[PDB]
């Protein structure tokens, strides 16, 4: 996250980390259920075993309340392709169940049309992540958080030189200089609606990070809600 | 306006049946008496900040 704030004791309880064989975090994920992560499908080639932290909030210094959980199964949408970024959605089986305390709790799924109609229309969402904190940086060892504006559809086709789909949705400032940026990848978008933190998107990709006309990417949860519904039955 | 005026004072899932507000809760939550509130059934409800 560029600018934004640190995550205090228990806001993002909902934050999972991707760490890969050299126990550094890499992509970002969201604390479904007790067994499942949902996190972005192009995550899943930035290496080749990776395990998920929970309850981290700092990487340095090891809380107590972090717990490290093996991935079971890997439910990766077959219609993902680096070509388009499209259908960037993953969600990951754990072996062990989430111990749910201070700083690890799930993110609530909407129903589609709700989420459309009520949580979408809202000025605001938050993401959140381990991601750089400056377009040219290292991963964050603090866990940030960042308010983003809902980005009107129009305008974020118009600042893009990608194609947007229908899967996707920009969030984000056209002058203020804050954003995601690589390394938040996968990790949560979440809508607040009376104090109950609905999972909205995916950070998906973004054109470097927190320049001026251009915003963050993320995957539309409400596109995949049937498909992440079937992944949790197996 | 129904849904549109204020959630159907919902707390959360707001539906329009038979001209009528129906309101619903996420999983680990039950809709209480009034048809509106929404009660955790446990430790940890999802979307609530562990803050306390
Ligand atoms: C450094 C860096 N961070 N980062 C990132 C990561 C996470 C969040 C944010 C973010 N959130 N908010 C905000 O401002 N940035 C930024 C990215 C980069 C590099 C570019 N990249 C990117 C750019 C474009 C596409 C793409 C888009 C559509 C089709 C095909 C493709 C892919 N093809 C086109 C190009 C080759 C294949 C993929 C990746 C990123 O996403
Ligand atoms: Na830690
Ligand atoms: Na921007």
């Amino acid at each position: 996250i560029v600018g934004g704030q640190e995550c205090k004791d228990g806001e993002c309880p909902w934050q999972a980390l991707l760490i890969n064989e050299e126990n550094e975090g890499f992509c970002g994920g969201t604390i479904l259920s007790e067994f499942y992560i949902l996190t972005a499908a192009h995550c899943l080639y930035q290496a080749k075993r990776f395990k998920v932290r929970v309850g981290d909030r700092n990487t340095e210094q090891e809380e107590g309340g972090e717990a490290v959980h093996e991935v079971e199964v890997v439910i990766k949408h077959n219609r993902f392709t680096k070509e388009t970024y499209d259908f960037d959605i993953a969600v990951l089986r754990l072996k062990t169940p989430i111990t749910f305390r201070m700083n690890v709790a799930p993110a609530c799924l909407p129903e589609r049309d709700w989420a459309e109609s009520t949580l979408m229309t809202q000025k605001t969402g938050i993401v959140s992540g381990f991601g750089r904190t400056h377009e040219k940086g290292r991963q964050s060892t603090r866990l940030k958080m960042l308010e983003v504006p809902y980005v009107d559809r129009n305008s974020c086709k118009l600042s893009s030189s990608f194609i947007i789909t229908q899967n996707m949705f920009c969030a984000g400032y056209d002058t203020k200089q804050e954003d995601a940026c690589q390394g938040d990848s996968g990790g949560p978008h979440v809508t607040r609606f009376k104090d109950t933190y609905f999972v909205t998107g995916i950070v998906s990709w973004g054109e470097g990070c927190a320049r001026k006309g251009k915003y963050g990417i993320y995957t539309k949860v409400t596109a995949f809600l049937k498909w992440i519904d079937r992944s949790m039955k197996t | 306006k129904l849904c549109s005026l204020d959630n159907g004072d919902c707390d959360q899932f707001c539906h329009e049946e038979q001209n009528s507000v129906v309101c619903s809760c996420a999983r680990g939550y039950t809709l209480a008496d009034n048809g509106k509130a929404c009660i955790p059934t446990g430790p940890y409800p999802c979307g609530k900040q562990t803050l306390e």
